Protein backbone atom coordinates (compact mmCIF):
# COMPACT_ATOMS: atom_id res chain seq x y z
CA UNK A 1 0.00 0.00 0.00
CA UNK A 2 2.88 2.29 0.34
CA UNK A 3 5.59 0.88 -1.74
CA UNK A 4 2.48 1.12 -4.84
CA UNK A 5 2.21 4.86 -4.32
CA UNK A 6 5.79 6.01 -4.68
CA UNK A 7 6.05 4.25 -8.03
CA UNK A 8 3.17 5.51 -9.93
CA UNK A 9 4.59 8.97 -8.70
CA UNK A 10 8.32 7.88 -9.99
CA UNK A 11 7.21 6.80 -13.26
CA UNK A 12 3.79 9.00 -14.41
CA UNK A 13 5.53 11.87 -12.76
CA UNK A 14 8.92 11.58 -12.83
CA UNK A 15 9.95 12.61 -9.83
CA UNK A 16 10.67 9.85 -6.42
CA UNK A 17 9.14 12.84 -4.13
CA UNK A 18 6.14 15.31 -4.46
CA UNK A 19 4.05 12.80 -2.21
CA UNK A 20 1.14 15.00 -0.58
CA UNK A 21 0.83 12.69 2.73
CA UNK A 22 -2.01 13.83 4.75
CA UNK A 23 -2.99 11.43 7.59
CA UNK A 24 -6.27 11.00 9.03
CA UNK A 25 -5.17 9.82 12.32
CA UNK A 26 -5.01 12.97 13.76
CA UNK A 27 -8.45 14.59 11.95
CA UNK A 28 -11.18 12.96 13.60
CA UNK A 29 -13.81 16.41 14.49
CA UNK A 30 -16.65 18.08 13.21
CA UNK A 31 -14.81 21.08 12.72
CA UNK A 32 -12.12 18.92 10.02
CA UNK A 33 -13.73 20.42 6.70
CA UNK A 34 -11.75 24.00 7.17
CA UNK A 35 -8.34 22.62 8.15
CA UNK A 36 -8.26 20.52 4.76
CA UNK A 37 -6.35 24.36 4.78
CA UNK A 38 -3.49 21.93 3.82
CA UNK A 39 -4.73 19.77 1.38
CA UNK A 40 -5.20 22.56 -0.89
CA UNK A 41 -2.34 24.26 -0.62
CA UNK A 42 -0.26 21.31 -0.86
CA UNK A 43 -0.96 20.89 -4.96
CA UNK A 44 -1.29 24.57 -5.14
CA UNK A 45 2.79 24.96 -5.72
CA UNK A 46 2.58 21.80 -7.90
CA UNK A 47 -0.83 20.71 -9.75
CA UNK A 48 1.17 17.76 -10.96
CA UNK A 49 1.51 15.34 -7.42
CA UNK A 50 -0.09 12.72 -5.71
CA UNK A 51 -2.71 12.67 -2.91
CA UNK A 52 -2.22 9.97 -0.51
CA UNK A 53 -4.93 8.86 2.50
CA UNK A 54 -3.07 7.28 5.53
CA UNK A 55 -5.53 5.48 7.60
CA UNK B 1 0.37 2.31 18.83
CA UNK B 2 1.39 5.94 20.43
CA UNK B 3 2.64 7.01 17.09
CA UNK B 4 1.59 6.09 13.47
CA UNK B 5 1.85 2.69 11.51
CA UNK B 6 4.55 4.91 8.55
CA UNK B 7 6.34 6.24 11.18
CA UNK B 8 7.80 3.52 12.54
CA UNK B 9 9.10 2.15 9.35
CA UNK B 10 11.31 5.17 8.68
CA UNK B 11 13.13 4.07 12.25
CA UNK B 12 16.41 2.10 11.23
CA UNK B 13 17.21 0.56 14.59
CA UNK B 14 14.89 -0.28 17.93
CA UNK B 15 17.28 -0.86 20.63
CA UNK B 16 15.33 -1.53 23.87
CA UNK B 17 17.44 -1.31 27.34
CA UNK B 18 17.17 -3.62 29.92
CA UNK B 19 17.13 -3.74 33.76
CA UNK B 20 20.71 -3.02 35.11
CA UNK B 21 21.57 -6.98 36.47
CA UNK B 22 23.49 -7.06 39.50
CA UNK B 23 26.22 -8.77 38.33
CA UNK B 24 27.11 -5.54 36.27
CA UNK B 25 26.57 -3.53 39.17
CA UNK B 26 30.46 -4.31 39.94
CA UNK B 27 31.48 -3.02 36.43
CA UNK B 28 29.07 0.26 37.07
CA UNK B 29 31.44 1.65 39.71
CA UNK B 30 34.44 0.82 37.75
CA UNK B 31 34.09 3.43 35.44
CA UNK B 32 32.97 6.37 37.78
CA UNK B 33 36.64 5.71 39.31
CA UNK B 34 38.59 6.65 36.27
CA UNK B 35 37.23 10.43 36.26
CA UNK B 36 37.99 10.65 39.87
CA UNK B 37 41.44 9.36 39.16
CA UNK B 38 42.23 12.19 36.15
CA UNK B 39 40.75 14.77 38.21
CA UNK B 40 43.93 14.05 40.97
CA UNK B 41 46.35 13.57 38.52
CA UNK B 42 46.96 17.66 38.39
CA UNK B 43 47.69 17.64 42.01
CA UNK B 44 49.69 14.21 41.87
CA UNK B 45 47.19 12.25 44.36
CA UNK B 46 47.01 8.81 43.44
CA UNK B 47 43.64 7.39 44.83
CA UNK B 48 43.52 3.51 45.17
CA UNK B 49 40.62 1.24 45.75
CA UNK B 50 40.85 -2.35 47.36
CA UNK B 51 38.55 -5.61 46.55
CA UNK B 52 36.29 -3.97 49.28
CA UNK B 53 35.02 -0.75 48.93
CA UNK B 54 33.86 -1.70 45.63
CA UNK B 55 31.76 -4.46 46.77
CA UNK B 56 30.24 -3.01 49.91
CA UNK B 57 28.69 -0.27 47.19
CA UNK B 58 27.50 -2.11 44.56
CA UNK B 59 25.06 -3.60 47.55
CA UNK B 60 23.87 -0.83 48.55
CA UNK B 61 23.48 1.15 45.65
CA UNK B 62 21.52 -0.98 43.51
CA UNK B 63 18.20 0.11 42.71
CA UNK B 64 15.82 -1.17 39.79
CA UNK B 65 13.61 0.80 40.08
CA UNK B 66 15.62 4.07 39.28
CA UNK B 67 18.92 2.68 37.59
CA UNK B 68 22.30 4.13 38.34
Amino acid sequence: KTLCVKELAAFLFNDPGAIVRIDMSEYMEKHAVSRLGQLTEAVRRRPYTVVLFDE
Amino acid sequence: RHFANEFINRIDELIVFNRLTPSNIRKIVDVRLKEVQERLDEKQITLDVDDKAKDLLAQQGFDPVYGA
